[PDB]
């Protein structure tokens, strides 16, 4: 949520890109999404977030024993590009009523 | 060495996508991109209402041959059972999704029907189609696979 | 930097070509002289000769980075655009600075802008 | 793909006094199936009435096309009507009957 | 111990080539054919070969409808859903730069006054 | 040289008014290549066809034997360059090679050929647009003639399949009708 | 959800008095019965419409009597009664009337005014139950303005400044709407807010707000809790803690549900915050309840429990240290065992705790909480990292804590990965960072910090560029700008320099930054004079109204330096070229000028004017008819200086 | 609606879109439209309150523009009765290319 | 014609320039609240 | 579920590039100027500003 | 709507901003500084150290009493810090 | 045909196939993209009524035929003044009649 307020006041003040906080990393593909709804999976995280790269190899973490999802996934795309794209466009975003958070890593 | 980890991993679809992006329940058949409105299309044909291609249903009970009522196509209408369906049927064989009749746009505004696999089947001009694929439909066919108690027929207007 | 002035294929192969002493001229600004000052086509003239003194074919990207930048035939350099050239501009100075402060092992985002004119436009 | 504020109640107005509840009923008939209508028989209430269908979006097409429609020489108001207000000249109470009942015959 | 140290091992050589961005390193290499064509062709103009076939001409992908403009323009994978999920701040971010373009000459209009 | 052809070819309304400008002003002959080539060049990089530009080459031709030959070199000086330029400039040659053509100043064309092996889809382009100028001139019967008499044969032959290129081609353009004897051919 | 099929009795509830049902037939009831069955069918049949050409009544109202000031197309629904003009025959005259509400939201100003007054006075007349029936659907409206709202709130207030006993039916029936206005983006909403729940809670009974309050307590939804919570604030601050202690304390040890205890102890937070400095008095008696939530089973409660313990302390800034004494130990072992917000929240709760402690039971406990402390910078949490680091600072800054130590354990990954350019783009965050970043600098000393963050002025973005700046200049405020060696110093002045060269907004920050840095370095400035003034001068140019009236101030700012060290023809320079530009037509420049002319006016005396004041003033004089202010304020400042 | 009174507007506007200082009437105009910009629906209601009622307007000024050869009249109108004018000018032109009144040999067109 | 009317508010740009909604999707609640 | 139109109509770069209404350029009046679009150098027309230094992107993009 | 605190006068310092910086508190008056003011750090405390005892911004002087207010001894009631009520 | 194309690609069109294009037309393509198009939609007879601003506006406009918002800019005379200044023999050679070399500018490429 603190994101699109922060997209929010770089763009109002005219940021004007490399200076853009997506130059923080540069070094890095996998990202964080975070509040993701239980019943989601591999395939299905997949086919949602290869519209915006392709994603190479995706971990999500899901309870060892119990093998359910605790809820967050860490993956990882082809392509930074890709991963300035889905931060700074696919957050906020409404999943099977809850609102995912994603942020790199 | 039967089972080596007890849960592995799917790959496959989700209940809340496929529920979400389609609900009237989540529905099937999600009208194709061509699909527009026929009386739209014969605006760009500049056509009013006395030239213009209107098809009109015409129903007939299959034990007995006419109107309970009389039905406009003017994009697409969902064959059902009944509440979901838009084109509510009364018929006891009709699955929950029965059928879908999709006008759709090739080359032209042509009316199309989509069987959606019901359990049954249905039979176009006594004889049926297989599942999953459009299939034009001309002036003057009929609809009802062999659990058929009713009749329908199309017509343009004309005359 | 007018040595490396003669590491362009043009001048170097003219010269390895040459069969008799004789004089030769050439224009170095081409047509700038027709959208900026003398003097600024001398800035951009400095930039280019010692940039293609310490990197050479590096340089060179910078100087011919799409196939679809073409030179004319009355022309030693590149057809660019303005904006084109505060660009490579920018980045020949990147060359210059970076390979400096490679050499002296010096951060040169820490070099002065006095510092900075010194190396660029000779020697301090 | 719809504003918040609608809501299935249109306050209607700009309506004769003889006007009359079959043609209340055939024309706003078009949208949907009418959850009831009231008309003000009350000095100052007079000329105004009250829409409810069975479904919003029914009221949605309604305004849509609605909108400054015609009767007689009118070109009647039609809106969206407001929620809260004055409500609690009823109470909230008779939950325990139809409760008890959901919780007799279902069991649930 | 040795090749399980490199299955580890040449797994942070996997993980790591393949963290950052697959995609940024092969146009990182990219590059590096560009300085082949370096020694080779010093300085080039016009009609030399590469430019030749150059203007001469002017694994799945995925297929369905179209994928709506990237900022860095790149199609969507192979099995992509075929559906756009955003929060739209690509277009306005998009459109907004867009706008500004026409500010800065309707802001130049006002100058020869 | 070439900018002095310039500043003349910019003041002077009319056509007739350059030539006289600029023959007056006596530059020296050889040039009378590039020159060609600066008037071919600078009104078609010049953003839209203008009538104008177009004249002058042509009149430039009539007044010296040499001028005339000086263009067909130009012409095919173009080969080279058929799929390079960009796809407006095109608009304006096809047409600008229209008018030197519909007025005579045919037969030059024959070097023009119709392949899939070697035409550039801007070379397409360019006569694709040639044709459909120059005949809303002639108007497409004085064409059949012109054709008719031509003996074009890179473009009109061997070569069934070219005779489906061609022949398919001359539908895609539209015109089509001086396609017939070729269908004949076909049969 | 909303569409659930209603009942006539509930059909019955929403619309107001005196209206009928009707049917028309039980035929066309059947078409409405069918009409679903035929929204389907029917639509699916024969049907258009078409017109016929034919010559040709068109009743209408606006709000006519004399004048009535006009009515947005919506509030016709609210003020529909006064539109018809039957008039002049009780009660109902009296909702008509109160129709001057109409005249407070729309109108001309005067009209409000008048209004307003009108109805103060009608408020013993009329009744609360009238006016807030004809009012708090107007504040309740979805199109509401943010005037109309803030003007509303106005007559909310002032009508109940008289009525006292009355308002005790309505006093849910209020909070409803106004609870809203307690969580908002602006902050004079807020305080109004405050203010008229104040004058509510107190104009009402205690029992009244109490006995009012409770159900909203155990509400499904939080948001209420929440805005709730802080109308108890609001009560409490109005009517004392003591009187409502046994209510909190009875509400905190409720053992029906959760939800209620952490609306509770959000209360006590609320409190904290509000009532801030006052608590001391009752401070053991809060501290008393809140304890009994650390060990709760559920998760919130611990939370934003130990987080209420935070606000108390940092309202309860050195005094009652044994007060919290009892918390303490169970929150040191949780800060052992604690994976996520909750740890953070411990952290900062013991953050604000530590100050508060003993240099010596604080020497042991401090060292441990810097473990953690350390650890923990790397999290993503922008909340973990706002936490961490107001505790860095009130735990490093603490005068029993060691310079070698922090230099080396913490400096390093503090600037690592706390300087970023996520944070700077951010506002709390961008403050934070600067304080304890000052704080920092105040023990270790200043060429440290200062010599890590200069090479960041010339970094490319402006607000971290601004950040880093700010940062000096209250560094160099408050050290001293001696600890500085020499090649530092260079960086110093060119990154300045640099940085001041671009501009994209016009603040201070840069400004009052060069300023104090020049002011604190002395004399040791000298020798960059020229290349400042030369810079002064090029720039005191560019392109005019930007940066003409920056480069001025500049120089109004560094004249005393430019005058001890003894620089005559830089004075030269700045007299005569500033003297030039009094013809400049720009006003907001022109008064950066004469600002500049003032400075230097206050450094060279009156004879030795290089621009002697014959030539001066009376150039000054025909100046006074500039109009647009800053020039008038700068002009007549300096005729004063030198009329005097 | 918004559209058309937004378009009248404008039109009005744009004839002192160079803007010296004026006079007293011009500033009466200006700030009467833009008036009409900040409280739209009050602007609409007022003008068809007109347009339904006020049969007796006030007196316009007159002025001769002089081309040498032949002058060209000038009319002068209160700024009220010009933003009413106006947009019962777009609305009419509006309503009237989309009903077809006006065969196409009438051509002072916007089309060419 | 009907291929530019098939390229075929101002007012809702300075009107809004006017006041604000501000909120967000969690404050709206506000609007389902019915007096008492 | 696809989300699907008719035809396909235009992207959006452009679709929203030049002012709005603005309608033509005063009465006619001679004081306007305005004959020429854009300036005529590229010194104000090329960056805000014609120099700012870092090796930052140099030192980041080197390796 | 604004009225004094009147919390006890502690020995706190007062406040005043660039705007307020000349007014005697009470009288309203520029006349005759003299004494000096005195609030309780219940009022001025943290963000409100070096804060204006009226608008709330950072404190740039000290208020001084009028002889006025002197003589009738009003310097010293409660904190004169106004607070918004 | 670019339309065509695009339904049957159901891909939307970009802006390079139109960059060909992008200012030809008498109703200058381009005007289709107007941000504030909608309003113009709404517009008719703009043309008539230009014709007769020169009774309501005392000044003369010569631009009357036509209006930049529903026409385009009919004209582009950038090239015109890189023209003017070439065949004056270039800057430098203009400057060499002024006081530049007075002011003691280092260059006149930042004339302003
Ligand atoms: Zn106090
Ligand atoms: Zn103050
Ligand atoms: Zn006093």
């Amino acid at each position: 949520k603190l994101i699109n307020e922060l997209n929010e006041r770089e763009v109002q003040l005219g940021v004007a890109d490399k200076v853009s906080w997506h130059s923080e990393y540069k070094d890095s593909a996998w990202i964080f999404l975070g509040g993701l709804p239980y019943e989601l999976t591999e395939g299905d995280i997949i086919c949602v977030f290869s519209q915006y790269g392709e994603i190479v190899n995706i971990n999500l973490v899901r309870d060892k024993k119990t093998g359910k999802s605790k809820g967050f996934c860490f993956l990882c795309y082809e392509d930074q590009r890709s991963t300035i794209l889905a931060v700074d466009n696919f957050n906020g975003i409404k999943i099977k009523g809850r609102t995912i958070r994603v942020d790199h890593v | 060495n039967l089972q080596a980890q007890e849960e592995e991993r799917e790959f496959y679809n989700a209940r809340r996508r496929e529920h979400r992006q389609r609900n009237d329940p989540g529905g099937n058949n999600k009208e194709k991109e061509v699909p527009a409105k026929e009386k739209p299309s014969f605006e760009l044909s500049g056509a009013l209402l006395e030239d213009t291609n209107t098809f009109r249903g015409v129903v007939i009970k299959y034990s007995e041959p006419k109107r309970w009522r009389l039905y406009p196509f003017k994009s697409a209408y969902l064959l059902g059972r009944h509440p979901i369906d838009h084109p509510s049927c009364s018929k006891q064989h009709a699955v929950f999704q029965y059928r879908l009749v999709e006008y759709t746009r090739a080359d032209r505004v042509k009316p199309y029907i989509i069987d959606l696999g019901s359990g049954n089947g249905t039979f176009l001009n006594n004889k049926r189609i297989e599942p999953q694929r459009y299939y034009e439909l001309k002036e003057k066919d009929v609809l009802k696979e062999i659990d058929d108690e009713d009749e329908e027929e199309e017509e343009e207007v004309s005359d | 930097p007018f040595q490396a002035c003669l590491k362009v294929e043009k001048f170097g192969d003219l010269i390895l070509k040459a069969t008799e002493p004789q004089m030769v001229l050439f224009n170095l600004y081409d047509d700038w002289l027709k959208t900026i000052s003398s003097y600024t086509a001398f800035s951009r003239l400095i930039l280019i000769l010692r940039a293609l003194h310490v990197n050479n074919d590096r340089a060179k990207v910078i100087l011919k980075p799409d196939k679809t930048t073409i030179t004319e035939p009355h022309h030693i350099w590149p057809t660019l655009t303005d904006e084109e050239w505060i660009k490579v501009e920018v980045q020949l100075k990147d060359l210059i600075l970076a390979d400096y402060g490679k050499k002296n092992n010096v951060n040169v985002a820490s070099l002065t802008q006095s510092e900075i004119r010194d190396i660029i436009l000779g020697m301090e | 793909r719809l504003p918040p504020e609608v809501n299935r109640i249109l306050y209607i107005r700009n309506l004769p006094y003889k006007i009359t509840a079959e043609e209340m009923y055939d024309i706003f008939g078009k949208y949907g199936p009418i959850r009831q209508i009231r008309v003000g028989n009350t000095p100052e209430t007079r000329g105004t009435a009250y829409v409810v269908y069975e479904d919003i979006f029914d009221a949605k097409n309604a305004c849509d096309h609605l909108s400054g429609f015609n009767v007689c020489n009118r070109y009647l108001v039609v809106l969206y009507y407001n929620a809260n207000r004055a409500f609690q000249k009823m109470d909230t109470k008779k939950k325990e009957e139809q409760l008890k009942l959901l919780k007799e015959k279902y069991g649930i | 111990q040795r090749r399980k140290a490199e299955k580890d091992s040449e797994r942070d050589e996997l993980y790591a080539q393949w963290g950052k961005g697959l995609a940024q390193s092969r146009q990182q290499q990219q590059n590096v054919e560009d300085a082949m064509k370096e020694m080779q062709k010093p300085l080039a103009r016009y009609i030399d070969d590469e430019d030749l076939d150059r203007m001469l001409r002017e694994r799945p992908r995925y297929s369905g409808p179209a994928p709506p403009p990237n900022r860095f323009n790149i199609w969507p994978g192979y099995r992509w859903d075929g559906v756009d999920r955003s929060n739209g701040f690509e277009q306005k971010r998009f459109a907004r730069l867009a706008s500004k373009k026409a500010v800065e000459e309707l802001a130049y209009k006002w100058s020869v006054e | 040289f070439r900018r002095t052809i310039y500043l003349a070819i910019q003041s002077s309304l009319d056509f007739e008014e350059c030539a006289h400008k600029l023959l007056k002003m006596e530059f020296p002959e050889s040039q009378t290549k590039e020159l060609c080539n600066m008037i071919l060049d600078c009104c078609a990089q010049q953003r839209t066809y203008e009538k104008f530009f177009g004249l002058l080459a042509g009149r430039f031709c009539m007044l010296k034997k040499e001028y005339m030959e000086s263009f067909e070199g130009i012409f095919k000086e173009q080969y080279d360059t058929i799929h390079r330029l960009e796809t407006n400039k095109l608009r304006n040659v096809a047409k600008m090679f229209a008018h030197l053509l519909y007025t005579d100043s045919w037969s030059v064309l024959e070097c023009i050929k119709l392949s899939e092996e070697t035409t550039t889809s801007s070379s397409r382009i360019f006569v694709k647009i040639f044709f459909q100028e120059l005949c809303e001139y002639m108007g497409l019967p004085k064409l059949n003639a012109r054709l008719k008499d031509e003996t074009l044969q890179p473009f009109f032959e061997d070569n069934p399949r070219n005779t489906r290129f061609a022949i398919n081609f001359f539908t895609s353009i539209g015109l089509g009708g001086l396609t017939d004897e070729l269908r004949e051919h076909l049969k | 959800e909303r569409n659930r099929p209603l009942s006539d009795e509930e059909l019955d509830a929403m619309f107001p008095e005196g209206y009928k049902v009707l049917p028309p037939p039980a035929g066309y009831v059947p078409i409405r019965t069918p009409a679903r069955k035929l929204t389907a069918t029917p639509t699916p049949l024969g049907g258009m419409t078409g017109f016929h050409m034919q010559t040709e009544m068109k009743s209408v109202n606006d709000q006519p009597s004399g004048n009535l000031p006009f009515l947005k197309p919506d509030d016709i629904q609210y003020f529909d009664k006064l539109l018809v003009d039957v008039d002049e025959s009780e009660e109902q005259k009296e909702r008509k009337i109160m129709k001057l509400l109409l005249k407070i939201k729309n109108g001309t100003p005067p009209m409000r005014k008048a209004a307003l007054r009108q109805i103060t006075d009608k408020a013993r007349e009329f009744g609360a139950g009238p006016l807030f029936n004809q009012i708090l659907p107007l504040l309740m409206s979805p199109t509401l303005e943010d005037q109309e709202r803030h003007l509303l709130v106005k007559v909310i207030d002032r009508i109940l400044y008289k009525l006292d006993d009355l308002v005790r039916p309505y006093v849910h029936k209020i909070l409803v709407v106004i609870e809203p206005l307690l969580i908002d983006e602006d902050y004079y909403a807020r305080v109004e807010g405050r203010e008229i729940i104040s004058n509510l809670a107190k104009a009402a009974g205690l029992a009244t707000m109490i006995s009012t309050m409770r159900p909203d307590i155990d509400n499904m939804d939080e948001y209420v809790r929440n805005t709730t919570a802080r109308a108890f604030a609001v009560v409490a601050s109005a009517l004392g803690i003591p009187s409502l202690l046994p209510f909190l304390k009875a509400v905190c040890k409720s053992k029906k549900s959760w939800q209620a205890r952490h609306t509770g102890i959000k209360i006590v937070q609320q409190i904290a915050i509000l009532m801030g400095c006052a608590i001391l008095p009752h401070l053991r008696s809060l501290v008393e309840i809140i304890e009994h939530g650390l060990v709760d089973e559920q998760q919130k409660v611990r939370t934003i429990s130990a987080l209420a313990i935070a606000a108390l302390a940092e309202a309860a800034t050195p005094y009652g240290i044994e007060s919290f004494d009892s918390v303490l130990k169970p929150l040191w072992k949780g800060i052992r065992q604690h994976r996520g917000k909750g740890l953070a929240a411990f952290l900062k709760a013991i953050g604000y705790l530590i100050p508060l402690m003993d240099a010596e039971y604080a020497n042991y406990y401090t060292r441990e909480v810097m473990l953690i402390l350390i650890r923990e910078f790397q999290s993503p949490d922008e909340e973990m990292k706002k936490i961490v680091l107001k505790v860095v600072k009130q735990c490093c800054g603490t005068d029993g804590v060691e310079a070698n130590y922090i230099k080396t354990e913490i400096l390093p990954p503090f600037f690592k990965h706390f300087w970023q350019h996520r944070m700077a783009l951010d506002r709390r965050n961008y403050r934070q960072l600067v304080d304890t970043t000052v704080e920092l600098a105040n023990k270790v000393g200043a060429a440290e910090i200062i010599s890590r963050i200069v090479d960041d002025l010339k970094d490319e973005a402006e607000q971290y560029r601004k950040m880093v700046m700010e940062t000096i200049e209250k560094i160099m405020g408050n050290l001293g700008a001696a600890d500085i060696d020499h090649k530092l110093e260079e960086q110093l002045i060119d990154g300045i320099l640099y940085a001041f060269q671009e501009q994209t907004t016009e603040d201070s920050v840069m400004l009052n930054g060069f300023g104090t840095v020049v002011n604190a370095l002395g004399k040791r400035v000298k020798p960059y004079l020229p290349q400042i003034c030369g810079t002064v001068l090029w720039r005191l140019n560019n392109k005019s109204a930007k940066v003409r009236q920056q480069a001025a101030d500049l120089i109004s700012r560094t004249a005393v330096v430019m005058k001890t060290c003894q620089e005559e023809k830089l004075m030269g320079h700045l007299g005569v070229v500033l003297y030039e530009y009094l013809g400049e037509e720009y006003p907001e420049v022109l008064g950066s000028i004469l600002g500049a002319l003032k400075a230097i006016v206050n450094v060279i005396g009156m004879h030795k004017m290089t621009p002697p004041i014959k030539d001066l003033l009376p150039r000054l004089t025909p100046i006074l008819k500039n109009r647009h202010e800053k020039v008038q304020e700068n002009c007549i400042d300096l005729v004063g200086r030198i009329a005097d | 609606d918004t559209k058309l009174l937004i378009l009248a507007l404008e039109r009005l506007k744009e004839a002192y879109s160079v803007k010296s200082r004026l006079n007293q009437s011009q500033r009466e105009e200006l700030g009467l439209i833009e008036q009409a910009y900040d409280n739209p629906h009050e602007a609409l209601s007022r003008i068809k309150r007109h347009l339904l009622t006020q049969r007796a307007f006030k007196e316009v000024g007159i002025e001769f523009m002089d081309l040498y050869s032949h002058l060209v009249p000038v009319y002068d109108v209160e700024p009220l009765e010009k933003i009413t004018d106006a947009y019962l000018d777009q609305y009419l032109w509006y309503e009237a290319d989309k009903r077809r009144l006006f065969p196409p040999w009438i051509k002072p067109a916007d089309t060419e | 014609p009907g291929y530019h009317a098939p390229v075929a508010d101002p007012f809702a740009e300075h009107r809004p320039p006017k006041i604000a909604d501000r909120e967000d999707e969690y404050k709206k609640h506000r609007r389902t609240m019915i007096i008492s | 579920n696809p989300r699907t139109s008719n035809e396909v109509q235009y992207d959006q770069r452009l679709f929203n590039q030049s002012k709005g209404m603005d309608s033509g350029f005063a009465g006619g009046e001679d004081e306007i100027y305005n004959v020429y679009d854009q300036a005529w150098r590229g010194g104000k027309d090329m960056a805000q500003s014609i120099y700012r230094p870092s090796k930052n992107l140099d030192k980041d993009m080197y390796g | 709507d604004l009225i004094f605190c009147r919390k006890q006068a502690g020995v706190a310092i007062g406040r005043l901003c660039e705007k307020c910086d000349g007014k005697c508190v009470i009288c309203d008056s520029y006349v005759r500084p003299c004494t000096l003011v005195r609030i309780c750090d219940e009022c001025n405390y943290g963000s409100y150290q070096g804060r204006c005892v009226i608008c709330g911004g950072p404190g740039v002087s000290d208020a001084y009493y009028c002889k006025e207010c002197t003589i009738q001894e009003k310097d010293r009631d409660g904190c004169p810090k106004i607070v918004n009520l | 045909l670019k339309r065509q194309e695009a339904i049957a690609q159901n891909r939307r069109l970009t802006l390079e196939d139109l960059e060909d294009s992008w200012d030809r037309g008498i109703p200058r393509i381009n005007t289709l993209f107007q941000k504030d198009r909608h309003t113009l939609a709404y517009d008719k007879g703009w043309r008539v009524r230009t014709d007769f601003k020169q009774y309501q506006v005392l000044k003369q406009n010569p631009f009357w035929w036509t209006h930049q918002r529903h026409d385009g800019k009919l004209w582009n005379l950038n090239n015109y003044r890189t023209d003017m200044i070439q065949a004056l023999g270039g800057v430098e050679g203009i400057l060499e009649h002024t006081l530049f070399k007075g002011t003691y500018f280092p260059t006149w490429e930042g004339l302003f």
